[PDB]
């Protein structure tokens, strides 16, 4: 189900940080590295489904501090020819911001079920921030087109902010 | 066997089926084929057509022929903006269209689509600083395939790049 050249990225990016941790360099690389977007929150298990859904391939997003800590770790990366393709959420660079979430019974905002440290938050609303969990299909339809923002059921049926199933 | 599928769909609507867009374009140089690779992206294997009528129509023929599906890109209401003349003169970047060649002048519409905006540089330490270092964002990318969004979102890895950047010069004719 998941794509191998994500996985080669994941190993092949395992590679470099362990490289620079036993030579003692680039310090700064290994603080400001997170791990992927998965292994930085919970969530109750009824949730699963329609947060991996929302999510895709950015559930294996490498949440770092900084552009210059995502591009050290490319400058070895491909020193080294490793195989993969990885994408990085750079927290001091995201311009996500803020959204107002409409009062309702029907729904509620994902992150707001996401468990994750605050430290992480830019990178969290960046992928999740603008997506409503709603008890029905007949419901996500008409609160995405009255709030523009994508919904999605528990069972994973989603209706997008421009319209599209 | 998918070429000649596509070719009996390029004469089955002629006019109407201009081809997949790796075969319409190429780089201007080698030093861009990464680069050029992913900026496109899926984009460069997507048929470009006139029409979503004769996309649906390309869609029913593969479907009858048991191949595999394609994906069109219609090209007569394409959702794109106009070029930024402006950023011609952004020192250490080019951009990115203008470093594509592309066969009828058509297909430009295409590219505009595919590239919009976005400015290649000769090195990452370039494409990182004009992309977040100004004060207006821009989406560039390096000649080793590490791209930097508008969001703040980066990613690359080059040898995975370079090995689908080669298919730039094995589809240029078989000599055989």
């Amino acid at each position: 189900a998941t794509g191998k050249a994500i996985l080669n990225g994941i190993d092949s990016i395992n590679k470099v940080l362990d490289h620079f941790r036993r030579k003692g360099i680039n310090q700064h690389v290994q603080n400001g590295y997170h791990g992927i977007v998965m292994n930085n929150f919970e969530c109750e298990p009824a949730f699963y489904t329609c947060v991996e859904v929302t999510a895709g391939n950015r559930l294996f997003y490498h949440i770092v501090d900084s552009d210059e800590v995502s591009t050290k770790i490319l400058m070895e990366f491909n020193k080294m020819n490793l195989p993969g393709e990885v994408t990085f959420l750079p927290l001091n660079k995201l311009d996500v911001r803020d959204t107002a979430y409409p009062e309702t019974n029907d729904a509620i905002p994902m992150i707001s079920k996401l468990r994750y440290n605050p430290r992480f938050d830019k990178a969290f609303k960046h992928v999740f921030g603008k997506t409503l969990i709603c008890r029905s299909m007949e419901v996500s339809t008409q609160l995405a087109r009255a709030f523009t923002m994508d919904c999605i059921t528990l069972e994973g049926d989603q209706v997008s902010h421009r319209g599209a199933l | 066997r998918k070429a000649e599928i596509m070719e009996s769909i390029k004469r089955l609507y002629p006019g109407s089926v201009y081809g997949r867009l790796i075969d319409l374009c190429q780089p201007t140089q080698k030093k861009y084929q990464i680069a050029v690779t992913k900026v496109l992206g899926k984009n460069m294997d997507a048929i470009i057509v006139d029409s979503e009528k004769t996309g649906r129509d390309c869609i029913q023929y593969i479907k009858e022929q048991r191949g595999e599906p394609e994906t069109f890109l219609p090209l007569d209401y394409l959702e794109v903006k106009p070029t930024d003349e402006k950023l011609r003169e952004l020192k250490g970047a080019k951009l990115v269209i203008d470093v594509i060649r592309y066969e009828p002048p058509h297909i430009k519409k295409a590219l505009q689509y595919a590239c919009g905006n976005a400015l290649v540089c000769d090195n990452v330490e370039d494409a990182r600083r004009i992309a977040f270092g100004g004060h207006q964002r821009h989406k560039t990318v390096a000649l080793d395939g590490t791209l930097f969004q508008k969001s703040g979102v980066i990613s690359g890895g080059a040898s995975d790049l370079k090995a689908k950047a080669r298919r730039w010069d094995e589809k240029a004719v078989d000599k055989l």
